[PDB]
């Protein structure tokens, strides 16, 4: 539904928040998620 | 019959992804779609792409 | 006329509604008034027959 | 007495449905200018793609917000064919029934049917009519909540990565 | 000659309503609407008494 597009992005804000943690040190371990792709 | 390989992961070119006049790859051989039909038309109008 | 006319709806734009009911009721009651007056006449020449 | 109230019933029908053309009018109206806002964001995004060939976390996570545009306005301008379509023919319908109205006990080209007076399969009833056109109105509200959110969404993420760089 | 004016003036009233819903739909147009066309040409075109 519309509520649960909205809460894909809610994903994508963890994800943002994901990929800028990505974008840390290297001591802060993190892993690759479904967002990367070809 | 069967599916087609849009890109490397496994993808399937799901409808919502073909307008006139492009382009696409299929096991190597590469197309160009021209034109289409009636009920084509009003299908694909009634789905909303322009 | 108008039962006629109001045949020509595209699609589902007919409601088979009120108007469309009163509109059956009063050829009913045309139908009924011109059957009751047919016969009064036949009463009224047959009664001038007796006259003459 | 039975000439007139046809004449009243005739009318009753011209109001109501002419209400409810208004209606549909505005929601469309309003859903098109959405419609046009939200383009012109897909005009940014892509501005800026195309800018930072000039960290690559960045091009994969605007590449797939694109996508997620694309889907919204897909949505979108196909409510909005449902409520075009919807309202042309409340207005076949209603110039049609004005016509009828108009006739009087001396206008010409008047004559006699021949079969009518029965009721025809596929006619439905008034409620339903109702849920009818109450269902495509509501549905094109939620998609207008839809892009509003997504206006909003978009500059949130644009002004964010921004200044992040 | 009762009959010849009835006939005149029903004629005339007919034209002229359906001129009136020509004109209300005409009216019945608004800035992004529904109807409209690239239709080219009819600018320059005319044929009026």
């Amino acid at each position: 539904s519309y509520g649960n597009t909205t809460f894909k992005y809610f994903q994508d804000l963890r994800n943002t928040g994901l990929e800028k943690s990505y974008a840390l040190l290297s001591g802060g371990c993190f892993p690759t998620i479904f967002s990367p792709n070809s | 019959r069967q599916r087609f390989t849009k890109n490397d992961m496994g993808d399937h070119y799901h409808w919502k992804d073909l307008n006139r006049g492009i382009n696409l790859t299929v096991y190597g051989k590469t197309f160009r779609i021209v034109d289409c039909d009636r009920f084509t038309q009003d299908f694909l109008e009634s789905q909303g792409i322009e | 006329t108008r039962l006629e006319t109001r045949t020509h709806r595209p699609n589902v734009e007919l409601c088979r509604d009120i108007a469309q009911y009163r509109l059956i009721k009063e050829i009913q009651e045309i139908n009924h008034n011109v059957a009751r007056l047919k016969e009064t006449l036949a009463q009224a020449q047959t009664q001038l027959k007796a006259l003459y | 007495k039975s000439q007139s109230d046809v004449n009243k019933k005739l009318e009753q029908r011209l109001e109501e449905v002419r209400f409810w053309k208004k209606e549909l009018d505005d929601k469309l109206e309003q859903l098109v200018n959405q419609t046009d806002d939200l383009l012109t964001y897909k005009t940014r995004l892509e501005r800026s793609l195309e800018s930072y060939k000039e960290i690559h976390g960045v091009m994969n996570l605007l590449i797939r917000t694109l996508e997620e545009s694309t889907e919204q306005i897909r949505l979108n301008r196909s409510a909005k064919y449902n409520l075009e379509k919807d309202l042309r023919d409340k207005f076949t319908a209603i110039t049609i029934d004005d016509v009828c109205f108009s006739l009087n006990n001396n206008s010409p080209n008047i004559n006699f049917s021949e079969k009518v007076v029965r009721i025809e399969p596929n006619s439905v009833s008034l409620e339903d009519w109702l849920d009818f056109s109450n269902a495509n109105v509501e549905k094109a509200d939620k998609q207008l909540n839809n892009s509003t959110a997504l206006k909003t969404l978009v500059d949130q993420i644009l002004s964010q990565t921004a200044n992040d760089l | 000659s009762d009959r010849s004016a009835q006939h005149e003036l029903e004629k005339d009233l007919s034209d002229k309503q359906a001129a009136l819903r020509i004109d209300d739909k005409c009216q019945h147009l608004r800035n992004t609407s529904e109807g409209v066309s690239y239709f080219r040409g009819v600018e320059r075109v005319d044929a009026t008494v």
